[PDB]
RNA sequence: GCCCGGAUAGCUCAGUUGGUAGAGCAGGGGAUUGAAAAUCCCCGUGUCCUUGGUUCGAUUCCGAGUCCGGGCACCA
């Protein structure tokens, strides 16, 4: 859980996912990165399962460079409750991910590792991925 | 000559050990002959069950068909012990045959307060999971284990509790590391110490083990002449021993494995371990140290965000041959990157 | 006849397909007494059933007995 420590507001509107990425559009702090190809929400649960499968395959990680962060929260009601009567309590977290956003990086490990490394994390995200080198 | 060579109602020589009554004559032929024997006839006359056979006799048996059975009087009417070990099971397999019942109520008594507290298996097979270590040979023993206590249950009921996950129970053994603080309390009032740090060939001098880093046979160990209160054996290649003002106070001393009896009880060896954090890992690193001749004094361990655990073993080890062998005993799992001290 | 496992402190019981060994109680150690109980604490205190055995240590692995625990056979 990459939890923010103290947030100005407990709850936000859910936003609309149109446009390209503002930044994070090209890998530069590593040499083997992963751009998303679609747009949805990503949780801390979808980073814990992401970050674990990074280092189980590499067995000795240089760095990981997790770019995105779950800034925006989200709420839902307790179950079986009629509509209205207040926005619910905050439940999890959401990293807001535009398409073409560099998600992770790989620092200085070979291609045949990296082609298999980001493979094993792509099946933990709800987004189609592709493999981008440093330019 | 320790055996009787008696005759069957055909006339075949029946080789049995000596001293046999005609009850012992039955079980060489078949066991159910003993189940159905009433009387005996040797050479015209009936013979009593109080008769003991001799070598070269024709023994006829008064046998019921399937009607009659044994008593308690016959249990010492078996002279020959190998036939009596059949008699040790003959009267058993009709009394214990009843006692499968009192077995069955009391075998299934001892389960659910120890095993089916948490398992709750119906139809049960966990009580029949001891069909791999014990010679059951059929289901009679697993149900009548307490009916005679030849199996002596709470051994086999502990085989029911053989499920040893023990993740919190190692934290209970981490609480044993909490409760063992008091092993330094035998280091007031003196400790059984030889001249173990030989001071430059000169013995019987006041030295102490350095708490900056522990003096072990890696790099050589050097005694610093202090202002007083002892002499510290600083274990050269230390940042404290290297930055010394007044280098004359350093003394090249010996670790003294060259004597008659080596130091059997060296201790206070703290070990730095950098391993990758996964599950089922922290107990097994404690488990290879478990059953190894090594006392554990402090378990200081923590893992980072990226799950590479920084753990420490302030443990006891006695020799560099005891150290470096046990140093290559934290590496049974290969998740661990490196080890330091 | 047959095969299949246990042959572990004083006693209970953990070591188990290979790290010589724990734990509990009992018991002992002295403070204090006629000695106890009470109070103060300390301590394991083992032919791992033997015989052998492939050895660069075996309670366990193997055979060989013995022994315990079994269920199948063998009807004169």
């Amino acid at each position: 859980m990459l939890l923010p420590k103290r947030v100005k507001y407990r709850r936000e509107h859910r936003g609309k996912m149109r446009g390209r990425a503002k930044g994070g559009t090209e890998v530069h702090f590593g040499e083997f990165g992963i751009q998303a190809l679609e747009a949805s929400w990503i949780t801390n649960r979808q980073i814990e399962a992401a970050r674990i499968a990074m280092t189980r395959y590499m067995k000795r990680g240089g760095k990981v460079w997790i770019k995105i962060f779950p800034s925006k929260p989200y709420t839902a009601k307790p179950l079986e409750v009629r509509m209205g009567s207040g926005k619910g309590a905050p439940e999890g977290w959401v990293a807001v991910v535009k398409p073409g956003k560099v998600l992770f990086e790989i620092s200085g490990v070979s291609e045949e590792v990296a082609r298999e490394a980001l493979r094993l994390a792509s099946h933990k995200l709800p987004i189609k991925t592709k493999f981008v080198k440093r330019e | 000559s320790d055996m009787v060579y008696v005759f069957t109602p055909k006339g075949d020589v029946i080789e049995l050990p000596s001293g046999s009554v005609p009850i012992d004559f039955s079980y060489r032929i078949h066991s159910e002959i003993g189940n159905k024997t009433i009387g005996a006839k040797v050479n015209g006359k009936m013979v009593t069950l109080d008769h003991k056979l001799r070598t070269g006799d024709i023994v006829e048996i008064l046998t019921s068909k399937h009607s009659y059975g044994p008593s308690q009087d016959w249990v010492k009417l078996a002279q020959t012990s190998q036939a009596k070990h059949k008699i040790r099971q003959f009267f058993k397999k009709q009394r214990r045959e009843e006692n499968v019942e009192k077995g069955r109520e009391l075998v299934e008594k001892e389960i659910k307060n120890l095993d089916f507290e948490l398992k709750d298996v119906l139809t049960p097979e966990n009580i029949q999971k001891v069909a791999d270590k014990f010679n059951f040979s059929n289901e009679e023993d697993m149900y009548a284990a307490v009916g005679y206590n030849g199996i002596t249950a709470l051994q086999v009921a502990n085989r029911l509790t053989e499920k040893e996950r023990k993740q919190r129970d190692q934290e209970e053994q981490e609480k044993i590391v909490q409760e063992v603080t008091g092993e330094p309390k035998p280091y007031p009032q003196g400790r059984k110490r030889e001249a173990g740090v030989r001071v430059k060939g000169i013995d019987n001098l006041l030295v102490r083990l350095s708490k900056c880093c522990n003096p072990v046979p890696g790099d050589d160990i050097v005694g610093f002449i202090t202002k007083g209160r002892g002499v510290s054996v600083h274990r050269e290649d230390c940042p404290n021993v290297k930055t010394n003002e007044a280098q004359e106070r350093l003394i090249p001393v010996e670790w003294e494995h060259e004597s008659q009896v080596q130091k059997r009880k060296e201790y206070n060896v703290e070990i730095e371990i950098l391993g990758y954090d996964r599950r089922g890992l922290l107990n097994e690193v404690l488990q290879a140290v478990n059953e190894t001749k090594t006392n554990i004094s402090s378990v200081s361990g923590k893992s980072d965000r990226n799950k590479v655990a920084t753990i420490h073993m302030a443990i006891f080890i006695q020799n560099i041959n005891h150290l470096h062998k046990v140093v290559e005993r934290i590496k049974q799992i290969r998740d661990i990157y490196s080890v330091r001290r």
